[PDB]
RNA sequence: UACCUGGUUGAUCCUGCCAGUAGCAUAUGCUUGUCUCAAAGAUUAAGCCAUGCAUGUCUAAGUACGCACGGCCGGUACAGUGAAACUGCGAAUGGCUCAUUAAAUCAGUUAUGGUUCCUUUGGUCGCUCGACUUGGAUAACUGUGGUAAUUCUAGAGCUAAUACAUGCCGACGGGCGCUGACCCCCUUCGCGGGGGGGAUGCGUGCAUUUAUCAGUGGUGACUCUAGAUAACCUCGGGCCGAUCGCACGCCCGGCGGCGACGACCCAUUCGAACGUCUGCCCUAUCAACUUUCGAUGGUAGUCGCCGUGCCUACCAUGGUGACCACGGGUGACGGGGAAUCAGGGUUCGAUUCCGGAGAGGGAGCCUGAGAAACGGCUACCACAUCCAAGGAAGGCAGCAGGCGCGCAAAU
RNA sequence: UUAAAGUUGCUGCAGUUAAAAAGCUCGUAGUUGGAUCUUGGGAGCGGCCGUCCCCUGCUCGGCGCCGGCCCGAAGCGUUUACUUUGAAAAAAUUAGAGUGUUCAAAGCAGGCCGCCUGGAUACCGCAGCUAGGAAUAAUGGAAUAGGACCGCGGUUCUAUUUUGUUG
RNA sequence: CGCUACUACCGAUUGGAUGGUUUAGUGAGGCCCUCGGAUCGGCCCCGCCGGGGUGCCCUGGCGGAGCGCUGA
């Protein structure tokens, strides 16, 4: 019995309006969804004109963007961080639109070893194990490893990012409203949104 | 200046973060600014060209459209922050009584920082727009000074 | 109202329908279609009032779904379909074939046309699409999505379809010194020559029409179809041409034709 | 037809009111021969109702083993009609009333470049690179039961789909991009460089979402449509046909004509909904009102089909007002209109066409495209029916009719 | 309930004595506000005058010709009220055209011997959109010259048609 | 001042009643979420056969489900 109206309330001189007619059917409203973590709920939604809206109330996973050399690979959510609405919605692992998370930096490495061949993460100490990127760095030709280091000329990234991926999270941020289509995208912070939410995180968290 | 409250304030059109081949200087650090010419006749300004503010409801550098009608007003107060209103005084007819009656109308429009050579008395003009707030519907389009103020 | 209505009283029926008040409550309200509710015509009121062929509602529905009417080539078994401007009617068995003009007044009238007229239909174009793989695509003012046009079709033009295979023929292209007539407002049915076409920003933008005899009146852009090149009409023209007969000249036909009578 | 007459005085001239005069629409009284139209329980009671009716529906094309009927050579399947019942669609239209409602409704004028749309119309429906027809449940039916009682129903035995589901072959041989073992040509001796073939492996289109780049067609103007790259693609899951009938068939088992139904998307039609400008009766014995119980605006979100304090968390103290805000009253639904009328005006508009509101009055909701539906459902109070006293069943401001109320309104 | 009511008076009432100028004055909102800005002329008809034409500037082209003229136009021109035209402004109803429902209220019919028709028009207060004039009433140009105009002198960001093919 | 009638007014009875706003507290029912799992299906062993194929799989059931999985 939520209501959307705009005849409860009072005019822009402060004079009350009496209502005339009762809640309507295309002026409803319904409870908020409060998409938590977990393994994956989604529930559906008949709306008016008969299409469904999915309701995410738990999810794991999340499509993200890193838009530094474009890339995006699906990725796992770990944890929320920061968000600027409320204060209470960070001690309660809510989903919203452009909030600050933190996922996951796996996939995009494999992805940065694998297109621009440069070592990425893996802290001095502890070398390359398993023995999979020399193999994949051997038997070229001479045409294919000068077009890797033409493109290896420039390799360049934020420190910071690089601080990240040895730490292995990245700082992102949800483009998408989970409770309208289902799902958590977005995109990665970088530049100056690394700066300004870090120095917003450690001024709270002091 | 900018970067005020809780949140980044951004224009979701351009991307500010662009890979440039040596991320050092002479090329960088000078963003694009997104603007588009609202027509009707009118012409853009050169404050939203070169401005650094940022928003979402104004008319050149943000994401709403300007169709309708135009009016015009002349501003009363300056109290609200990035809205102002203004006062249509209008002549009314009776039939019985063959005089005009003035009467005046006052209502609230939006103000952007690209116009901040605002005083009391400048007469604007406004553009209808979607709902931007809960009185608020009109963006000012230009501006016009008063007698007098040649300082 | 909790929904779309269902029914059309006989009062609040157009005028064009050219209906009586002491007949019955009600009036044919048309089924949904490419034309308008008010600037339409249905199947049951041509048959039933102008042509004469029936007299009831049953009749109109035998001689309606006996397979005997074909519309724009299709045959159609809907007693109130909406017809509009330039729909071709044709009767296969008698070898009769109307083409819907509006006449010198604010309504339609009855013009028999030959076949080899009746094959094709002008009709007018409202807006230009690109599909989904790059195919271009027209809207028509009868809801006509034709793919792949002409690159020389623009927004306000005239094109000529052939009934039997959907594809364009030739076409007009909207210009100064092409003949004209309006579809809707207070002028109707009158044929002139565009010779001004004065552009607001943000509004309606009108145009000066003037006729063949030396009238002249403005309209707009809505308002406006295109229907020959020039002087010549493309399509046969109704009785009098379209020419608007002010009331003393149409007083003066009526006196001359009551004393030629007799 | 722009009009007057009697009454204060012993008599006169005036201000002034009373009473005559005319229409109009409510009632009442007396009277009444013909014919043509025509309002009619609205005022006081949006008070209460016994009874009967008002929403159902089949074509040459969804399902037919009821002999309820009927055609025959019965034996490779139905001549055909079919109540019943499943499925699908409509009941949200129409009809009645004026209780609420005084910038609210509504009227003229704009906009959706700020969104959904049943049906019809037109387009798309081998664009995707990976079975000569599958599964089990229920009707109708048969048989057997309970309750005093309802358009109430449980256990038992079969059986169908255009009901619920699971789903393939072809198109389909090669195209477009990344990874590419490798191979070949040369002044430059090779080295260094330039130029062509590429097996193998992955992704491929439309519908949704995120991120980046360029700028076929259009607008007065897009973060518009189209294009490219990297992915997503919800188990309550987008489409890409496991449907039906008529007329007959050509060419060596393959192959054909016209329809019916269903379907993602796109425009159109019917619209609905939220907004822009202007315009409403009386009252100052209502002069200040609103304001962390959102009042005004900004940021970021939730929800909603979309914009928006509609709602959340944080900020600043804003907003209206003698040009009458606010508060109260209304014997206030609004308009197109009606009566009278020289010229100006005054009064009415419950009432047949348009828009809005409600079904005792508040509140909540399923289904459905469209309902906060009441001839749909769920609880409260007022009122009220039947009963074996355990329970069960409803809302005539629909058509007739009855009571109450009345000066006042029919089968 | 309307006219009569010029007994509500905007057209259009009264205020010395019949009902009625606040005891007087200042004063905010309201209402109302002096003169003053382009006059006068020409080509001609009817014979000085009632009707005819003339006294805002600039980037591209079709009605005509021999880099040179006129015409037009993508695009701009101090803003209001008032005034005239144009668009749109549902029907019925109000005026009103036609028509022997036997007349009329009605109704949109009908008439010739298959043929010919009508089913108009006006009105729709105000407000929003447009196009000729600026008489009427109110605002503004420069007085601290941060006034126009003319050709010069210094400080910056960007356009492919070019310094032999290409970097 | 004496008499009759009527109209409203003040007023003890802090009389009676019908509508509305509201402190505080209770709050049926529906809706959303978290749980809850009565009940109903499908695959692998024991028991019987008829096997082509050259002692083993396709074919049909109940008693224990082995409370194993999974769906409503």
């Amino acid at each position: 019995g939520i209501s959307r109206d705009n005849w409860h309330k009072r005019r822009k001189t402060g004079g009350k309006r009496k209502p005339y007619h009762k809640k309507r059917k295309y002026e409803l409203g319904r409870p908020a969804a409060n998409t938590k973590i977990g393994p994956r709920r989604i529930h559906t939604v008949r709306v008016r004109g008969g299409n469904k809206k999915y309701r995410a109330l738990r999810l794991d996973v999340g499509n993200f963007s890193w838009g530094s050399e474009c890339c995006t690979r699906k990725t796992r959510i770990i944890d929320v961080v920061y968000n600027a609405s409320n204060n209470e919605l960070v001690r309660t692992k809510t989903l919203v639109k452009n909030c600050i998370v933190l996922i996951d930096s796996t996939p995009y490495r494999q992805w940065y070893e694998s297109h621009y061949a440069l070592p990425l993460g893996r802290k001095k100490g502890a070398k390359l194990t398993p023995e999979e990127e020399e193999i994949l760095n051997k038997k070229r030709s001479k045409k294919i490893q000068k077009k890797y280091d033409e493109r290896k000329k420039n390799a360049k990234i934020s420190s910071l990012l690089e601080e990240q991926f040895q730490q292995g999270k990245l700082l992102a941020c949800i483009a998408s409203r989970p409770g309208q289509c289902g799902r958590a995208d977005g995109y990665v912070l970088e530049g100056k949104e690394l700066e300004f939410y870090l120095r917003k995180i450690k001024a709270r968290k002091g | 200046d900018i970067q005020t409250e809780r949140a980044y304030q951004k224009q979701p059109t351009i991307f500010q973060n662009k890979k440039r081949v040596l991320l050092g200087e002479t090329g960088k650090e000078k963003l694009p600014r997104y603007y588009k010419n609202i027509g009707l006749g009118f012409k853009t300004p050169k404050e939203a060209i070169e401005g650094t503010y940022i928003d979402k409801k104004c008319p050149f550098t943000g994401n709403v459209s300007i169709r309708g009608r135009i009016l015009s007003g002349v501003v009363t107060k300056m109290k609200m922050q990035r809205t102002i209103v203004i006062r249509r005084d209008y002549l009314h007819y009776i039939r019985k009584y063959n005089r005009f009656e003035k009467r005046h109308k006052n209502m609230s429009v939006h103000l952007s920082p690209c116009f901040r050579d605002v005083q009391i008395g400048d007469i604007v003009t406004v553009g209808e727009c979607r709902p931007l707030s809960k009185t608020v519907r009109f963006n000012v389009l230009k501006v016009t000074k008063a007698a007098g103020t040649k300082k | 109202a909790r929904g779309p209505k269902k029914h059309l009283k006989r009062v609040a029926a157009p005028k064009h329908w050219m209906l009586d008040k002491l007949t019955g409550v009600f009036a044919p309200r048309p089924s949904t279609g490419p034309h308008k509710l008010r600037e339409c015509l249905p199947l049951i009121i041509f048959l039933r009032n102008k042509l004469k062929y029936a007299l009831t509602g049953d009749e109109v529905k035998k001689i309606c779904m006996q397979r005997f009417i074909k519309i724009d080539g299709k045959v159609r078994a809907d007693i109130t379909y909406p017809a509009g401007f330039m729909d071709v009617i044709s009767i296969d068995k008698t070898g009769e074939n109307f083409r819907l003009i509006y006449d010198t007044k604010g309504r339609f009238a009855v013009h028999r046309i030959t076949p080899e007229e009746a094959k094709y239909k002008l009709c007018k174009v409202r807006k230009i699409f690109v599909g989904t793989k790059g195919i271009p695509h027209l809207v028509t003012h009868d809801a006509r999505t034709i793919r792949y046009p002409d690159p020389l079709i623009k927004m306000n033009d005239t094109i000529q379809i052939d009934l039997e295979t959907g594809k364009i023929t030739d076409f007009i292209k909207f210009d100064t010194g092409n003949l004209c007539m309006v579809t809707g407002g207070a002028n109707l049915g009158r044929i002139g020559v565009i010779t001004n076409r004065e552009r607001h920003p943000g509004s309606f933008d009108v145009v000066h029409v003037k006729d063949a005899n030396g009238n002249s009146f403005a309209t707009r852009l809505s308002n406006i179809f295109v229907i020959g090149k020039g002087n010549k009409p493309w399509i046969s023209l109704p009785r009098g041409k379209g020419i608007r007969l002010t009331i003393a000249e149409e007083r003066d036909k009526r006196l001359a034709a009551k004393q030629s009578s007799g």
